[PDB]
């Protein structure tokens, strides 16, 4: 309540971590096409 | 109840500070009464009907003593008098021209949207009646229609209980808007167009214009300057810096 | 959708906008009578 | 228009203006935003002995407009009746940001060896040692050691 | 008794999703908003606004609201047997005798899902239990034994404000999504009778509580409520938006923002504006979501392009015209015809003919400047027409009768800045010019920075939309 709200919302900002998951998919595609 | 509130009822000005004795009496009215948190039971608002009366007469004191902070003070009081939620009041006597005082003061100080919130707060009594409002609003239509002579056609009859100070400020907003709009993009004027658009054929005030705005009083002749525009050569390098941050913002993105 | 307060509420049709734009010019002789005016 | 009624230069009509404030300030949230300057005039005046209430409605209108560090400034300027409140929006969000400033201040001054600090402004420490006794006498000391985390 | 099975089906399809599914979408979900049954339920609320809701008449009286509000319980995994109760109670409408148990008996029916057991912990089931019964009651405002009950049902929704404010968790991305709708219906039912007075402070503090801790679809919608509140009544607190402009969310519902910009375009139209007001009217116009709702753009568009009429540079507007709007624009068609015409007797005879529909508009701002708009239309046309015109030609072509008011017209047109036109000052007799060879090369590429910077903004926005 007083000092317990913001980091929960920070873990919520791990949608940016999901953005990193998306860029991970991306670099997977790219690395393996380059493997081709 | 409380007789001596009416001690300045019908003679309106023997002084300035005897109205200050009445100000101390209304100060005691603010000690005891305080019109705004008073909710209902409309016999504790009948001395407030009396307060509406003598503070309309106090707004007449505010135009009598030329005090503009006191003018906006008692006018915001009247604005709050139409604002407290017991709107079912006895019909206000100076209602028609307190709106007119406020509107002509607004017209003097050159506002742009409080004119229209005035056209929105009480619109239905503007076209049918209320010459204290019906004459200023079509007067504004005539002012931004193109006539500073409808000023004098109107001044045929506008005292309207001491709009005289405000129509003097309206003469002032004629003259300093002449100071702007005398050669906005004109060729040149002469003595006679000064005599037409200006008035009062030659005081030291149009001479003060010619010696106050940076002006060349030509030989019975006028010019804004020798070029009127102060002569209005590199459009390249600033847009090159624009290209720097422009290519920069096209960078870091895909 | 209309979720607001508002729920309270070519033959010539093609040439009709121009017609109302033509509604201010000699709708359809004084053109030809101007020949003999001079 | 409630601030032009202040030409009487004593606090004795500032008090009637504040008696209008604590009546209709939420309706007149549009009105005080221009009056920020005269609220500053009231805070600067030490002869205005109600400067506590000046900083009160200052932090109120800045809580309305979304100012937060000046909400902290005039929250400290608000006085002793500031921390004691039990309200659920105003006082607890602004003491949240205030003791957030206390812990980041104790971090920066824990990053500052042997003094040269920003001193305790005279309206901190109130709910520190008052809600701290709530945490203590509620017989679970995890907040009582959580402040010891937060102060370093 | 064969049609009420269709509300029997859609009722269970609604609270199956809402109750069980969005309760499971509230238990642990909502990373941003994984409560997709919330938008599903708002779709079904639009579906109950298309159809009759559940039990307004439906060939009977009062079947579903006494029925399904019982026994949710949220317990051991045989609560699908309470769903089986919900399903197999439906022999009462087809087989048994229907009886009246709505709008009077609902007062303990709302307390039944609390007095069965400690059902569950989340508020969207409580908002369900006070919304999904009571929103089927609001659209029958015949003001006799039905509107005092909308009043009390939304007093229970004010208790839903209380249990939105003190409920122990971002369930506001369901309850503000339902509360947008139901608070609009609050304002509707409150102002079907009188203006709302302390509901203003209700709305103020309800805007206050949604400030930072849960700032999701509440602030903008309650601000639409507050804006239309200050719109329907006297106009004092638009300075509040001028001092506290905090009006920028994610602009989520994609039509809320459109009509929001429309309402504040009406605001800036009535404050004073041409340019910014007509461009936000234009953006709300092109941000019309669809035409899937019959003739609802139409009256609101009649009041939308009043400022474009006040431009004077508008043709006839006929491409918008619904043929069912024609019998109401019988004034408005001749009004834009009076915009195209320069007649003065017709300028006041359209007013003398249609002042009552002009009061139905209720905007004096149009006629207080529409004469000035006629003379500005004249000056734009003729000053774009001829290089060195005389003021007498245009003056006694538009019946001005004197040189000096034509001088004041040309002077206030220079002050309003359309053309260079000056006066060969002896007795008037304008000496002037047009303006070609003004500039054409470095000046486009000034604006091309904004062109392509706008394009790259939308590039990065499509990137951040490709992220989804």
């Amino acid at each position: 309540y007083l000092s317990k709200i913001e980091e929960l919302q920070l873990i919520v900002n791990d949608k940016s971590q999901n953005l990193r998951r998306l860029q991970a998919q991306r670099n997977e595609l790219n690395a393996k096409v380059r493997l081709l | 109840m409380y007789e001596q509130l009416k001690g300045e009822w019908n003679r309106k000005s023997p002084n300035l500070s005897k109205c200050g004795e009445e100000l101390g009496r209304l100060k005691l009215v603010l000690l005891e009464l305080n019109f705004l948190p008073t909710t209902g039971t409309k016999l504790t608002k009948q001395q407030l009907i009396l307060a509406r009366d003598i503070l309309e007469i106090g707004a007449q004191w505010s135009i009598l003593r030329k005090d503009i902070p006191s003018f906006e003070r008692y006018m915001a009081q009247l604005k709050c008098y139409y604002f407290d939620y017991k709107e079912q009041l006895p019909e206000s006597a100076y209602m028609h021209q307190l709106l007119g005082l406020n509107l002509l003061f607004l017209l003097s100080q050159n506002r742009v949207a409080e004119f229209h919130t005035e056209l929105e707060r009480l619109p239905a009594k503007d076209i049918q009646t209320n010459v204290y409002i019906k004459h200023p609003v079509s007067l504004e239509q005539y002012l931004m229609e193109g006539s500073y002579n409808k000023v004098f056609l109107a001044k045929g009859n506008i005292p309207a209980e001491s709009y005289t100070f405000f129509i003097d400020i309206l003469l002032d907003t004629i003259r300093d808007e002449i100071a702007g709009c005398i050669e906005k993009a004109y060729e040149k004027i002469l003595f006679t167009e000064a005599t037409r658009i200006l008035f009062f054929n030659t005081p030291k005030k149009m001479t003060d214009y010619a010696k106050k705005r940076g002006w060349v009083l030509g030989p019975n002749n006028y010019y804004s300057f020798a070029s009127q525009q102060q002569k209005p050569t590199i459009p390249s390098t600033e847009l090159a810096k624009q290209v720097i941050e422009y290519a920069r913002q096209l960078e870091m993105i895909v | 959708m209309s979720e607001k307060k508002q729920p309270v509420d070519e033959d010539n049709w093609d040439d009709d906008n121009v017609e109302d734009d033509f509604s201010n010019q000699l709708r359809a002789e004084k053109h030809g009578y101007k020949m003999e005016t001079s | 228009g409630i601030i032009s009624l202040l030409d009487e230069d004593e606090p004795q009509l500032k008090e009637f203006a504040l008696h209008k404030l604590n009546a209709v300030v939420n309706d007149f949230w549009a009105e005080i935003s221009e009056s920020v300057d005269k609220i500053e005039v009231l805070y600067e005046d030490e002869g205005f002995r109600s400067r506590q209430f000046a900083a009160l409605v200052a932090s109120k209108v800045f809580y309305h407009l979304g100012a937060f560090e000046e909400s902290l400034n005039y929250a400290l300027g608000a006085g002793d009746l500031f921390n004691v409140n039990d309200n659920s929006e105003y006082v607890e969000t602004i003491i949240a940001k205030c003791i957030d400033h206390y812990t980041k201040q104790c971090v920066e001054n824990a990053d500052l060896p042997e003094g040269e600090k920003k001193p305790i402004d005279q309206r901190l420490e109130g709910i520190v040692n008052k809600m701290f006794q709530r945490c203590l006498d509620d017989h679970k000391y995890k907040q009582a050691i959580g402040i010891a985390l937060e102060t370093r | 008794p064969p049609p009420p099975p269709a509300p029997q089906d859609v009722e269970m399809k609604e609270e199956a999703a809402t109750g069980g599914g969005s309760t499971g979408e509230a238990d642990g979900k909502t990373a941003a908003a994984a409560a997709e049954h919330s938008q599903r339920e708002l779709d079904t609320v639009t579906l109950e606004d298309i159809k009759e809701h559940v039990k307004q008449l439906e060939k009977a009286v009062s079947g579903k609201e006494p029925r399904f509000v019982l026994r949710a319980l949220r317990m051991l995994p045989s609560t699908s047997r309470r769903l089986n109760h919900y399903v197999l109670y439906k022999a009462v409408q087809g087989f048994f005798t229907s009886n009246n148990a709505t709008r009077d008996f609902l007062l303990p029916f709302l307390e039944e899902p609390m007095d069965t057991e400690a059902d569950l912990q989340f508020r969207p089931r409580t908002g369900k239990a006070a919304s999904t019964p009571l929103l089927p009651e609001v659209e029958a405002y015949l003001q006799l034994l039905v509107v005092i009950f909308m009043m009390n049902s939304k007093r229970y929704k004010e208790a839903q404000k209380i249990s939105d404010d003190l409920m122990q968790t971002q369930n506001r991305r369901a309850l503000d999504l339902v509360a947008a709708k139901c608070y609009y219906y609050h304002a509707r039912v409150y102002e079907f009778l009188d203006k709302l007075d302390v509901v203003r402070s209700f709305l103020h503090a309800r805007l206050r509580t949604a400030t930072l801790r849960h700032d999701a679809d509440g602030q903008a919608t309650l601000l639409n409520l507050l804006l239309r509140n200050y719109l329907h009544y006297s106009l004092y607190d638009q300075a509040e938006k001028l001092v506290s402009k905090s009006v920028f969310p994610e602009q989520a519902n994609n039509n809320e923002w459109a009509r929001y910009l429309y309402y504040t375009g009406r605001i800036k139209a009535i404050q004073l504006e041409y340019s910014e007001a007509r461009r936000t009217m234009t953006n709300a116009l092109r941000k019309a979501p669809q035409h899937t709702a019959v003739g609802f753009k139409q009256t609101v568009h009649k009041l939308l392009i009043v400022v474009e009429l006040l431009l004077g540079e508008i043709p006839d507007r006929l491409q918008f015209r619904q043929p069912s709007l024609k019998r109401s624009l019988m004034p408005y068609f001749l009004l834009t015809q009076a915009v195209r015409t320069g007649n003065l007797a017709k300028f006041n005879q359209v007013l003398d003919q249609f002042g009552e529909k002009f009061q139905a508009d209720g905007t004096y701002t149009l006629i207080i400047r529409l004469r000035h708009n006629v003379i500005k239309t004249g000056v734009r046309m003729i000053s774009l027409s001829y290089s060195r015109i005389s003021l007498a030609d245009i003056a006694q072509k538009l019946q001005l009768d004197s040189p000096e008011d034509a001088e004041f017209i040309v002077a206030k047109a220079i002050r309003d800045g359309v053309i260079e036109a000056s006066i060969n000052h002896e007795k008037g007799y304008v000496q002037s010019k047009e303006m070609i060879d003004i500039y054409s090369t470095r000046e486009p590429q000034l604006a091309f920075h904004q062109r392509i910077s706008f394009c790259l903004d939308i590039h990065n926005m499509s990137v951040k939309a490709m992220r989804f």
